[PDB]
RNA sequence: UUGGCACCUCGAUGUCGGCUCAUCGCAUCCUGGGGCUGUAGUCGGUCCCAAGGGUUGGGCUGUUCGCCCAUUAAAGCGGUACGCGAGCUGGGUUCAGAACGUCGUGAGACAGUUCGGUCCCUAUCCGUCGUGGGCGUAGGAAAUUUGAGAGGAGCUGUCCUUAGUACGAGAGGACCGGGAUGGACAUACCUCUGGUGUACCAGUUGUCGUGCCAACGGCAUAGCUGGGUAGCUAUGUGUGGACGGGAUAAGUGCUGAAAGCAUCUAAGCAUGAAGCCCCCCUCAAGAUGAGAUUUCCCAACUUCGGUUAUAAGAUCCCUCAAAGAUGAUGAGGUUAAUAGGUUCGAGGUGGAAGCAUGGUGACAUGUGGAGCUGACGAAUACUAAUCGAUCGAAGACUUAAU
């Protein structure tokens, strides 16, 4: 695996809110090294969505942030419940995937090369 | 006299028949075929030229070494074999008792032979004195700043220059190495596995040029 | 499982009258000792320490008391040179190797049937 | 593995209570040794009286040590302490008892009156 | 741990022969004709 | 070595010991071959040939040296700016402080002691260790190669047998060869023993937070503690220096005369060493002499090639690791298992959650070797290697055979 130039406590954070705002806003766009290494973790929180069991859903309870989203209509829901409720539903029949990634053109502060991470 | 191509599969251990405990290699050797009989007269020494594994065909944009190439299938279409992945070839052989054509099996070897096992090694990249070479290194305390770079490259004026040969840091690993006299355990013909007692160079899923001992 | 060729070439040195046990059971062990001009067995007894990888590989390690000073003998599990294995008694313990062993002696070292 | 200034239980009666080592015999630059093995050593502690007494030099042989030795059949056999035992220059013992257990690889080195007189032999 | 003389201008030219930028990895896009950075999205049009 | 001379260096050539790394001579310390002896063999002494390899760990001093304690087959002598400080130390010595003994009325002094006392430098060139690109090898390519050369190894102990034999009043005691095991050292590898394993498992303290109990997250060296997969590793596992040729050294001869004898010598012809050459391991056609084998590609405009673009082949680009600083090498790019995910498994950890039972409680038991599980094995196109672009032959003369 990757280490991303960073420690491991500081590592693991980002991953984890780099997961959560993904599943907020189901596409995002950073740079290639962290779409690759944020591929696994997304992936993994969606296949303890697609169980729903409550064992699955106090362990995944681990990874995500705790946060609120305001939907349509004045609707509030966290990052919990969307995973079991509206992304759980989506991929009941596919078995892998989950994401894609297209690559972007290098970004103007660095020559790092942009990308968007995004929910399929 | 023998010679199969392989390829290293890990290393495992077998009993032996007093209870000793034997270390030992898996290697395959599957679909070994002779591709051509070099001969004195047409190329100036005797041997033969055995392929192992097995490509897949030519496919028209190919893009990886997985296909073989116009110029394979024909060297290999001219011994009614497959395209092969490696191809090596045996002097110490007798040329005269192999065929353009046939299949080396892993029942050359029988149980109780000296082989030589030649592969390459396992790459450790670019390297320090004290691991590439066994240096033994400086002092970690009392106030020392020379910790693993190598001592001095030199003299002084008398030779003022480094002789060839002084021990340098830079690359290890990717070397032939032929370890010798060792022995084969058993050989199994379904599996198509020769088990050679002790270990062999090279990383799992390597290459190795097993034939008998020269010695 | 491991590759399948190393587990293939490796089936037949596998042991199958061999029974089932886990760190902390107390146990006999018996040895074919093929000493002086004769095949004598050696009941060697022990409370198993650890247990490793499997395939051939599977090593087990037992430690005993002999005169005040500890022993132990590591034994690869399928070695054709035990005769055979007996659990003595069962053991209840909460780890899976058992290191903390080395340093006590008598009572501290107890361990509960079952 | 046992290398000079390493200090060793003795396993008889000699008088020899502790001893610590000098060299390990058996070649130019040899380091250590194990269970089989002979070595110089000038004990530390006596027992008053015995016929060993504190400050001498003598040959002695490991019987027992925590690294322990590999047999052929990929057995093990490990000890808790390191031990020793003085040797006459006969392969043989200077006191009358030995203490504790010993390493049945000490038959080869027709250490036997060692491993006639031991309460086990491992 | 100084350079004992200068590096004339021929040495100067000459280690920096190898010291170059590539030409970008270029290939034209499909939608739009414009030109795009290989297995990149197209920034003119937005396409694959 | 102690000196003599004052020839280069005072717009600076760091000086002694130790550490790291060596390299070369041989007037050889061990090992190999011999002549001998006031050599019965083991013993020793002497001289000759021999430099291939090897030629310890400590106590004491800043010490080199030397002495001492244990070993070893031996613990060799020297050169290399008394090798090596833009590689290291800075104990001694040689700044300023201080102090004792001595000399000086005194300031101070002593190569008399003593305690303390700042070791700077980002490597341009040559050199050296690795690693790329260009071009040449009379077409363009993919693979296998011989070996001109070059490098690496090169050490040796003990035991048993012959044999208690030869030889010995005895005491003692092989030569040869033929077996077996070591030491040191070099290599390869992780199956075993261990080490580490900061995205694996588990227990636990303080504190803050997800309202709340229960569950969990952040911080405290990864908070700590017990384990531990892959990888990487030694102290761990195998292997190696085994034969055997050819020419020799001191030496030993054979036949043999000058010199009808002799005599190893002059013709010739033998034997003889860890030494030389080969043998064994590795690199090697930039070996500009550029070598060899097999295969693949083969047209059609010219207005005359100083020709397009294309073959065969690669690359760009992208998924990767058995490879890696980068670039290279290697496994793959949909006609696809290259990597991710999913499913199953190995190995690791050790009895998840929620329930029900029992306890006042701290807890325990069954569900259920359960739950979790980074790299390890397999299957599956679910996701990404979609699209495309660039480079790359048309084969010279001369002569001889055909
Ligand atoms: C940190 C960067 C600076 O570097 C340095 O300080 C390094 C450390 C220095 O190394 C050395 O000390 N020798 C190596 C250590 C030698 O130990 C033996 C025991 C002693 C002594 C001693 C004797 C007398 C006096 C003295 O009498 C007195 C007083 O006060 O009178 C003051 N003390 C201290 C004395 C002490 C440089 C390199 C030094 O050169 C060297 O000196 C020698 C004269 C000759 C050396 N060679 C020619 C043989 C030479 O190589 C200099 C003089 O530095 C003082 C360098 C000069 C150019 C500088 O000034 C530079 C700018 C430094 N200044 C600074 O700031 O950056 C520096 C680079
Ligand atoms: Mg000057």
């Amino acid at each position: 695996y990757r280490k991303l130039g960073r420690t491991s406590d500081q590592r693991k954070a980002m991953l984890r809110d780099l997961a959560t705002s993904l599943i907020i806003s189901e596409r995002i766009e950073t740079t290639e090294a962290r779409a690759k290494e944020v591929r696994s973790v997304v992936e993994k929180l969606i296949t303890l969505g697609k169980k729903g069991d409550l064992a699955s859903r106090r362990n995944a309870a681990k990874t995500l942030r705790n946060v609120e989203i305001l939907n349509e209509d004045e609707t509030t829901q966290t990052a919990l419940q969307k995973l079991f409720g509206e992304i759980a539903e989506r991929y009941t029949e596919r078995q892998g995937g989950y994401t894609r990634i297209l690559k972007q053109g290098p970004r103007r502060g660095d020559g790092a090369e942009s990308v968007i991470i995004e929910l399929v | 006299t023998k010679g199969i191509l392989g390829r290293k599969i890990g290393m495992t251990q077998v009993f032996g028949e007093n209870g000793e405990l034997i270390p030992v290699t898996v290697v395959e050797a599957k679909e070994n075929v002779v591709l051509q009989k070099k001969t004195v007269e047409v190329d100036g020494y005797n041997a033969i030229q055995v392929g192992f594994e097995d490509k897949k065909a030519y496919k028209k944009d190919a893009k990886s070494n997985k296909y073989a190439n116009k110029p394979a299938e024909g060297h290999a279409k001219k011994a009614d074999a497959a395209p092969k992945r490696f191809i090596r070839e045996f002097r110490n052989v007798d040329v005269d008792a192999y065929e353009v054509g046939q299949e080396v099996s892993v029942d050359t070897f029988v149980a109780g032979d000296v082989i030589d096992v030649t592969g390459v090694s396992k790459g450790k990249g670019f390297q320090g004195a004290i691991k590439r070479h066994g240096q033994s290194r400086g002092p970690m305390s009392h106030g020392s700043h020379f910790h693993r770079a190598p001592g001095s490259v030199g003299m002084a004026s008398d030779a003022s220059r480094v002789f060839k040969g002084q021990k340098m840091p830079g690359r290890m690993g990717g070397n032939t190495v032929t370890v010798q006299n060792l022995e084969v355990v058993q050989v199994d013909t379904e599996n198509k596995v020769i088990l050679v007692k002790g270990n062999v160079p090279g990383p799992k899923k390597g290459l190795v040029e097993i034939r008998t001992s020269i010695k | 499982t491991n590759h399948k060729l190393i587990e293939a070439v490796t089936k037949s040195q596998l042991r199958t009258d061999l029974p089932s046990f886990r760190p902390g059971d107390t146990l006999r062990v018996h040895v074919r000792i093929i000493e002086g001009t004769r095949e004598r067995i050696q009941v060697f007894e022990g409370v198993v320490i650890k247990r490793r990888g499997g395939g051939v590989s599977e090593t087990f390690t037992v430690r005993k008391i002999s005169s005040g000073v500890g022993v132990e003998r590591t034994f690869p599990l399928h070695t054709p040179k035990i005769e055979k294995i007996e659990v003595k008694r069962r053991g209840k313990v909460r780890r899976a190797k058992l290191y903390y062993l080395r340093s006590l002696r008598g009572k501290a070292a107890r361990i509960q049937e079952i | 593995m046992i290398q000079q200034e390493t200090r060793l239980k003795v396993a008889d009666n000699s008088g020899a209570r502790e001893v610590l080592t000098i060299k390990v015999l058996g070649g130019s630059g040899r380091k250590t040794a194990n269970i089989g093995d002979v070595i110089v050593c000038t004990v530390k502690n006596a027992t008053p009286g015995g016929v060993v007494k504190k400050g001498d030099v003598v040959k002695a042989v490991i019987v027992r040590t925590k690294s322990g030795v590999r047999r052929n059949d990929g057995s093990y056999i490990k000890f808790d302490e390191n031990a020793c035992v003085i040797i006459r220059d006969d392969k043989g013992p200077r006191g009358t008892r030995i203490f504790g257990p010993v390493a049945r690889e000490l038959r080869e080195g027709n250490f036997m009156k060692i491993v006639s007189l031991a309460p086990e032999v491992l | 741990a100084v350079p004992k003389r200068r590096t004339s201008k021929t040495r100067k030219n000459k280690r920096r022969t190898h010291f170059k930028i590539s030409v970008p990895g270029m290939t034209e896009c499909p939608n739009c004709g414009e030109y795009k950075l290989s297995h990149r999205v197209c920034k003119n049009c937005g396409s694959y």
